[PDB]
């Protein structure tokens, strides 16, 4: 028959030219295509169309999905399209039109009576996120990330010792060994990074052998250029990524003294803009570079007017650093700097930056990853308008360029991207599902490996689902073998070799990553700019081609104080 | 007083809506969370009370009003959904458009 | 009404019905207290206590099981003792038996 | 000597002839046999019987139970005896006697070193209890339910996810799996339901060979005639139960005509009233039928006055339903009928009902089975007076009528009568203390295997157990290694046969059902009449041999508003 | 150069002179000894000395440290010295100077590319305490405990049961074997003690074979001379240890008949003052004896204004005693005695009493045997002064005594000394953490087998792992498989050879308990003496070589409301 | 702050007895465990200001009364008992027939 646009929404969300407002911030997306059949539309419940020999055909489990997503509205970095979601066999097996053959016209995806289904109408979905600047503090950052939507963390440390307060490093076999054993009990993807800083190529080779991903070059250990030549040298034959937090006392070089000992090879610098760490006050020339491979930690994203004032003394506690001495003093104000924070904003709005991080519990907040990068987009929206590459009256183009920086960016730098990272098939199924209003802070759903890991969970007696209080409780994906099946622990490609896995008896998932060489600034989805960047030495102004670049602090943000409790 | 996990949980509900009460107290607009706490405790303490679920399901529209709320607030909340025990056991309140 | 009430019927429990018992006249000598229960060998309690061990063998307290008699210093009193049953066999206590009997 | 029997109420408990009230309602049970002999009762403490030559022997672990639990007034369907119960390999060794052979007479218990003793006096025992329809929406509701009293749960689900929110199915091998492997983290015996609507016997076999239990035909998925024949087909050569949740629509045909579908087969019929889904009006004429095994689910246990009021939105959020879509609401409206809930109490109270059961979190609630059974049982007292099968003045006839709803009677309906259900010697000792005050509400000790799994505990600082806060805390049977020695997995015998556990190296004891299709009305312990029962279709009334069954609602009701805080 | 006392102390903690006092007690301690070169110290940030080729060098794993304490001050039985600790294969390394050999002097603990830092500047750090008197009534018991800095948990028990409740007894081999595998999901090491109360030796062997690294002999069992001698005669064979709690009601004979029982064979008296149980009144001067480990529960100590008050009621609860049954209140009455509870604090003072514990739930707080011990140094400190032994202006001799009687004393009472109890090269890695003014109250840092496994944590979401709410938190020493690499389970030789660990697949370290019948007083260090001690029958005075021992009640106590919430 | 677990435990009992409190102040007859958790609570701010042990024995049997509860409760209340940190140290209170 017909139905009018408005009513279509509200049953099956919205269509091809509808928009939708992201959270309460100023962004708006437009559907730009829809896979569907109308009037054809999967729907489940009491009389609906998900019934035997209806909308579920008579096929054998190998012939149809595990899972179906119906009636998605996905929003990744290659489009935002109207679909339904085959998950089959924890992975994402099609995007496209779910359905019983026998009687529906252009099904891609079988349901069939081993099929179950979760009604994502009104929802948007998205893959889940890739934080790659984890400080193992403590174990409770895991829950705290699933719940923001993060489903793989990337970092070091061995609990709330020292040198993991500082550093994302966890040093040694003895320490990466347990470690990876600690890890099976996380419902979140791991990957482990050592510690990079020594002049003995050696003493490197047996972190990478015993299990870790990357390498973490630190100040903190001594961020030398001769530390830094033997971190890179070792990742170029063993195909792991490093990471970079330099000097910024500028002690053994500047800037462009460690660029120059990097010698033109694949790296991940953290927090680019400084105020997490690097030289002093230029470290953020680096994005210009085809071979750097840079991201933001958190804190300073967006730049705010509570922004400056709360900085100092978390400088101090995180680096252990003594307020009396006034050398330690001294430092750390060279790394606060209105100007970098002001013009890091901008920076990542034009695609110079292309990653968002933590740099969880020292100087970062683990579950504001995917917040923050969207309060950015917000302001970036209000204050310098449509972007050069946007097309039709929405925001598409500005998100999928945001989105791309918590998700394939992160799985690209630190190669894990043939696993996770995206909604594509072949990929593992993390999938975060959002209500419209609680977009990027508050998620409905958030699917590890194919199962339900955590979601909001209501009263456990009530008669429904839904009574209060609701808050988020662990489901069946993070619960013993079944989390174990659902999770992936990532190691190197000799550790895989050397049997590492059978070692320690590991009981999870294992992936291994590939292509931590061979990315480079090009390769960034959406976020490939190189610009001819400048800082004044005397007054720290950020430049590109001349052009000053800053912005304003906001003094009120979205996403804030209408969703938390404290 | 062998406190069961869904007495234990409920004292979660309760100890939010004292943020809230203390939050509405001070002439603040209430935000979401705030808002669910408030009119959530109110229902159970009017099950505690003996009132009838039909009272409650017109009463818990009466807590707050769009004033008393942020922008938006209204909006989030389509409906609030409590059980308590009442002197008939436990029953289901569902408040339709709590906030007006 | 009171949750969980009882309401038990008046009267009165035969206990160790059918079975032989004796009295005895049993004094403390000791000076500490000695409290004895309603299971334990009689003839094997603490030495202190003064009385004819041997017709206390293989008897106990013909009193409710779980409860006890005490006996102050220098306290003498008569106890009634109701014989052992089963096998008559007591192993423990002070090792005098070891065996049936 | 002698001792009054006051006095020997209370220090062994009450005996012969002696009256307890259940809680705070008007229950009654007189103690109909006592095993001991007088003089001679095991009592454990400081200079009590239980000790080395005494009450204790000097047999080796083989000969003597590993727990007593001394004095403990049994409830069960057999019978409301006094007697010490005897524990040996986490099974039921014997009923009688405890003590040492060597200086006691009638000891059938023998107590020796290997001996851990539990104080019963002056508390109730049952088995522990069976809920055969959970909707595995949250992890947490195994607590929730063990703490209730229940040991046993029998559903289907994959987590908070559309298809598991309005049916108890674990669609396919995967799910299955999955959840096969999960259950051996929750502290309950754990059988799961696959989804039974298919008209492909394949389909079915294949979700029989991956593990389950039993297969559940919901409207929700398509109850139509071909659905339900398919699948009671697969459960005849397999030896599995079929859960029924009938065609409320009348879409496929009317109540006449899926029994006629059904044919005579054995089949459980979910909550049988209809307000939980079914034939509208007359679903409830099913009770009638040899064959089918009816149980109720607890939110319209008892009729009470607020009952229908809450019905109504409650019945929408759990299937999914649209309040604005008329044909969604007044579908909803005529599955909400005062006529038939109010007959269904006395029904239970007839014995025409067999079974109840929660229907968690999908209108019902997890942790009232037991509490609302005996909330039933109080109503009809009241209103009904004693049933014709009483003698003497008490009620044991209706209590043991009652007690076998949740406990006995759903284990023969799902073959699992031969590990658990009940007291009786070789079953699984899955126990429950009470405390006579707090009877049916809060126990004083829930026993798993042999082991204590949970109880009320106070301050773990504390010099002693008891002082506050008292709250419900997991014990050692609910931990790890001792937890998977304690609970038990049911597969179909055809899993067992494939070797499942091996395969997804289940770390629980396996247990295999068996006697599903042979089991009819005439089975069902105390609950086994088929009424001449007729529902007016226009006016909704329900007849048994042309008179009305009906009853008043409840203003107050006891096991409420004196024990919960909330 | 040169640099001030006052302003070194600010940066690497105390040195030799220094005096710190502990927590608000008035107890000083003096540094005695500083294993540093001045001005070589390692300090761990940015810009600090352990970093690439200065304070951190160039060797493999195999031949630098896993983890290093920097700047400690160790307080141990041996001494009170400042230096750094050095752990690998998560035991003790080396307590000397750590650093780069290449161009520091005197290394001692070699720091490079796979050691973790822990800055313990301003810290005490001391050995895990060892509680050698559990109930295991509930397995929250270890979590408590393991906050307040015990490491090592010895007792019995099967959870709420009667049996447990009141006595440290795993009764028999099928609950040893079910706690034995539960014991791996506890973050403590364990060892279990069977019931010791049997005339029949097989039935003490079965129970040993089976796991118990000693046998519990308890009077609610039957403390009597037969069942005394044959678990004595079995521990002889099986080089396990006894407990015994004495026959309070001096039913089986006096004080003097339970010694002629022991005959002068080894065994470890529990709460040997006597309000815990034991002969009446004089069950204290068991201390005299060459052959008997004499601890002490923890509510009696130290003797304060509601000591006498408080135990009462608490004496019936524990022993399941009836408060109407005259025999059972009027033997509470003569086991609480001010005159013994007054000497037991002297007694502890003087080194007659060897241990302290805590009797968890049973008449005793299994969080507080540190807290206490000290408190009673304190009280003894100021109501009796300097001790004999005491050298120089300080408590150093007092400190060493006390910490003895819950650390090293504990351990060689039991046949573990070999693998914990103290600060010792090969000992496992199990330490404790303190800031001074908590110092015994509320640790920093709980170090489990080379990992922390609690500690304080503040906001997870914060940008520092500093702000509030700050509480205890489980880190990834307590998780999964981490934590069955950083804890034991002690076995006795016998179920060690029979394959136990095997059988039951326990996970976790295995140890093996050896030397428990070659003890003896004058091997407990600080705590060796053996007084000629009486009791007078009538009055119950205690008296040392004629002279009269008493002290005063406290009405205030330091570690008490200063640092309590409630 | 460092809370250990049984300083947070007892976190809960407080917050059981604001309910309760709350309740009372309504005028409602309280229920079992509204009952324990506010005389419990009760002596643990007795410990707080130093009262002795022998006097919170005797004062919390004065909190509620049999005409303040419900019927059957001052049954199921055969004592209480609570412990808390006086100047002196952790010590137990218990109080026999708190309600009469
Ligand atoms: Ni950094
Ligand atoms: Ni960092
Ligand atoms: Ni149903
Ligand atoms: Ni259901
Ligand atoms: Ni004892
Ligand atoms: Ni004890």
């Amino acid at each position: 028959s017909n139905i009018s646009r408005q009513a279509y929404a509200d049953m099956f969300g919205p269509t091809v030219g509808d928009k939708v407002r992201l959270a309460d911030t100023e962004l708006w997306i437009e559907v730009e295509d829809d896979l569907t059949t109308y009037g054809e539309e999967v729907k489940f419940g009491g009389g609906k169309v998900i019934r035997d020999g209806m909308g579920q055909g008579q096929m054998l489990a190998a012939d149809c999905v595990d899972l179906v997503l119906t009636n998605a509205l996905i929003v990744d970095h290659w489009g935002i399209v109207k679909a339904d979601i085959g998950v089959k066999d924890g992975r994402i097996f099609a995007i496209g039109k779910a359905g019983n053959p026998d009687i529906q016209p252009n099904v891609t995806i079988p349901i069939g009576a081993a099929t179950e289904v979760i009604a994502a109408e009104g929802k948007i979905v998205t893959a889940g996120g890739i934080d790659t600047h984890i400080h193992w503090i403590c174990p409770q950052q895991a829950e705290e990330a699933l719940v923001s939507g993060v489903t793989t963390m990337v970092g070091g440390g061995t609990g709330p010792a020292a040198g993991t307060h500082a550093t994302t490093c966890t040093p040694g076999p003895w320490y990466i060994s347990r470690m990876l054993q600690a890890a099976d009990s996380l419902p979140v993807n791991i990957g482990l990074l050592g510690k990079g800083n020594v002049s003995q190529p050696d003493a490197l080779r047996e972190q990478v052998a015993a299990g870790v991903i990357g390498l973490k070059i630190h100040e903190d250990w001594g961020a030398t250029p001769a530390a830094i030549d033997c971190a890179l040298t070792v990742a170029d034959e063993m195909d792991i990524q490093v990471a970079l937090h330099s000097d910024t006392l500028n002690e053994s070089g500047f800037v462009e003294d460690t660029l120059a000992a990097i010698g033109g090879r694949t790296i991940h610098t953290f927090h680019t803009e400084g105020a997490g760490g690097g030289h002093a006050p230029d470290i953020i020339t680096a994005c210009a570079h085809p071979n750097i491979l840079p991201s933001s930690t958190n804190p300073t994203l967006p730049y705010t007017l509570n922004t400056i004032d709360e900085h100092l003394d978390m400088l101090m506690v995180s680096h252990h650093l003594d307020p009396d001495i006034a050398e330690d003093v001294a430092f750390a104000e060279s790394r606060i700097r209105r100007e970098t924070i002001a013009a890091e904003d901008v920076l990542h709005d034009l695609g110079a930056f292309s990653l968002t991080s933590s740099d969880s519990q020292a100087m970062g907040r683990v579950g504001e990853v995917i917040l923050r990068t969207w309060q950015v987009a917000h302001r970036m929206k209000v204050q310098r308008g449509a972007l050069a590459e946007e097309t039709g009256d929405n925001d598409n183009f500005r998100v999928k360029r945001y989105i791309a920086k918590y998700t394939i960016n992160p799985a690209l730098t630190h190669g894990i991207a043939h696993e996770v990272g995206s909604i594509e098939v072949g990929k593992l199924a993390d999938l975060v599902v959002w209500s419209p209003a609680f977009f990027g802070v508050k998620p409905a759903t958030v699917i590890k490996g194919g199962m339900i890991a955590i979601a909001p969970m209501g009263d456990i007696n009530a008669s429904i689902p839904t009574p209060q209080p609701v808050h988020y409780r662990p489901m069946f994906g993070a619960l013993g073998s079944a989390r174990h099946h659902c999770r992936l622990t990532f190691l190197s490609q000799a550790a895989a070799a050397n049997g590492v896995a059978e070692r320690l008896n590991l009981r999870s998932a294992i992936a291994v990553v590939k292509g931590c060489r061979t990315v480079q600034k090009a390769d960034m989805v959406h976020n490939s700019l190189q610009p001819n960047i400048t800082v004044d030495a005397q007054t720290y102004e950020v430049r590109v081609d001349g052009e000053l670049i800053t912005s304003e602090p906001a003094d009120v943000l979205p996403m804030a104080q209408r969703y938390f409790l404290f | 007083m062998e406190l069961t996990p869904r007495e234990k949980d409920k004292l979660l509900l309760f100890t939010a809506a004292l943020v809230a009460e203390r939050r509405l107290a001070r002439g603040l607009k209430l935000n979401y969370p705030e808002s669910v706490a408030l009119i959530s405790a109110f229902i159970m303490e009017g099950a505690r009370d003996g009132k009838s679920v039909a009272s409650l399901m017109e009463e818990g529209r009466h807590v707050l009003t769009r004033e008393q709320v942020m922008e938006g607030v209204p909006e989030m909340i389509p409906d609030i959904q409590v059980e308590a025990t009442f002197p008939d056991g436990s029953k289901l309140v569902t408040v339709h458009n709590p906030i007006i | 009404m009171i949750p969980g009430e009882y309401h038990v019927k008046p009267g009165q429990i035969a206990l160790n019905t059918g079975r032989a018992t004796c009295r005895v006249v049993v004094e403390n000598h000791g000076d500490r207290p000695i409290q004895v229960g309603s299971h334990y060998h009689f003839a094997e309690v603490n030495p202190a206590l003064k009385f004819d061990r041997q017709q206390a063998a293989g008897y106990r307290l013909n009193i409710p099981a779980g409860t006890a008699v005490r006996f102050e210093p220098g306290q003498k009193r008569e106890v009634e003792l109701v014989a052992f049953a089963g096998h008559r066999a007591v192993f423990g206590f002070r090792g005098e038996v070891m065996g049936p009997l």
